[PDB]
């Protein structure tokens, strides 16, 4: 019933001075009953509001370099940069341009470069946190690419679910990687009654998965 | 000349009313669609509706549709997004726009923060090293955003990474910060992570050891 | 009632 908007990849890597594209499909036809269609597409770079590139499918606003075009009919869409700067790393959306103005999911643009695996570190929880209850281990994966990581606690071999929250580092400006660190949090009793806390990491730079792992109190 | 701005950033806690505004200089607000896009942290761009200032002809995406109110004051050439009661899951930044127009005009966003949570200083714990080697400090159990962290009083910058906080299902902020140093330097160099709270006036300098 | 929607379907232009 509801038109459903996606868009692919969603994250796509570009490199400056090379040409880039991105699709956005609907569910069920775009054209409008007045014949037209309305497609429109947004640029937001880090911390700035919106702004909208492309509307009627394939129509320039005012300002927007010439590098960037619209194209397709009926459900495909494309958006392309003929030639990538380094101003058009951001995120990018498509959306249904009339009533209910439903946005596709975004595409986030990041600097492409040779796959690197993650190095990969745990850390055990304080003597002086556990002394007020409370138990934090952490899982560190320093410097790898692409940003697609997984990362799986594994507590005596019980696998963790829903105790642990992530964080990632923006891209790096240097080395163009990224860093994530995952937080198991469990009470101080709960950490006490197990011995092996395990952090299993899998990616692509990795031919097998990577297990750090420490012994409670060794 | 022409352009959208929304009011400042809001600080409130779950249960009170909210109405922010967005006002439009340069043109004539009443011939031009207005409408409101909602961005949760981190999430992508939602449609909220949309309003002819001239009559005040309203039209809610049927997501938010009987959550808020979307008016305007066209004497004052200004759109409003309102919200009777508050909770925590409304945090977000939240944009005004020109809609359906050949010209494309956005405000610079109103971010709105609801937390029942009280001013709190951050605990800080060592996450210790056992050829690189890696080590930090876990910055726990903090309200409101931010905190800045340094290493070695800003001499140590190479490697270093400091993580977005995140928010925990206390109500509560926490983050990390790493670094990775050659192993043959652990114990013949010294290194701090200097933390800094300054809702709370809240400064700590913790050493990380092996 | 014609301007409403020709101010809805990206026909009409603004100008600072």
């Amino acid at each position: 019933d509801d038109i459903v908007m996606t868009q692919s990849p969603l994250s796509l890597p570009v490199t400056l001075g090379q040409p880039a594209s991105i699709s956005c499909r609907s569910s069920q036809s775009l054209v409008h009953s007045d014949g037209n269609t309305y497609l429109n597409w947004y640029q937001q770079r880090p911390g700035q509001s919106p702004r909208r590139l492309i509307y009627k499918v394939s129509d320039r606003d005012s300002g927007v370099p010439d590098r960037f075009s619209g194209s397709g009919s009926g459900t495909d869409f494309t958006l392309e940069i003929s030639r990538v700067e380094a101003e058009d790393v951001a995120v990018y959306y498509c959306m249904q341009g009339t009533h209910p103005f439903t946005f596709g999911p975004g595409t986030k643009v990041d600097i492409n470069r040779t796959v690197a695996a993650p190095s990969v570190f745990i850390f055990p929880p304080s003597d002086e946190q556990l002394k007020s209850g409370t138990a934090s281990v952490v899982c560190l994966l320093n410097n790898f690419y692409p940003r697609e990581a997984k990362v799986q606690w594994k507590v005596d071999n019980a696998l963790q679910s829903g105790n642990s929250q992530e964080s990632v580092t923006e891209q790096d400006s240097k080395d163009s990687t990224y860093s994530l660190s995952s937080t198991l949090t469990l009470s101080k009793a709960d950490y006490e009654k197990h011995k092996v806390y395990a952090c299993e990491v899998t990616h692509q730079g990795l031919s097998s998965p990577v297990t750090k792992s420490f012994n409670r109190g060794e | 000349e022409v352009q959208l701005v929304q009011s400042g950033a809001e600080v409130k806690k779950p249960g009170e009313s909210l109405k922010i505004s967005c006002k439009g200089s340069g043109y004539k607000f009443s011939d031009y669609w207005i409408g409101w896009v909602r961005q949760m942290p981190g999430k992508g761009l939602e449609s909220m509706g949309i309003i002819y200032p001239g009559d005040s002809d309203t039209r809610y995406s049927p997501s938010f549709q009987g959550q808020v109110t979307i008016s305007a004051d066209k004497s004052i050439n200004t759109a409003y997004l309102q919200w009777n009661t508050l909770k925590a899951s409304d945090t977000a930044m939240y944009y005004c726009a020109i809609v359906g127009a050949k010209a494309d005009y956005w405000g610079q966003g109103t971010l709105v923060t609801v937390s029942s949570a009280s001013t709190k200083g951050p605990s800080v714990f060592p996450l210790a090293p056992s050829g690189t080697a890696a080590l930090g400090c876990l910055v726990k159990d903090y309200f409101p955003e931010p905190v800045t962290v340094s290493w070695n009083s800003g001499a140590l910058t190479s490697g270093v990474h400091t993580f977005p906080a995140v928010l925990q299902s206390s109500g509560l902020y926490s983050l990390s910060s790493v670094v990775t140093v050659p192993s043959s330097s652990l114990g013949t160099q010294t290194y701090i992570c200097n933390v800094n709270h300054k809702p709370s006036n809240t400064k700590v300098d913790k050493r990380v050891e092996p | 009632k014609k301007q409403k929607v020709h101010a809805l379907f990206y026909k009409l232009d603004i100008v600072p």
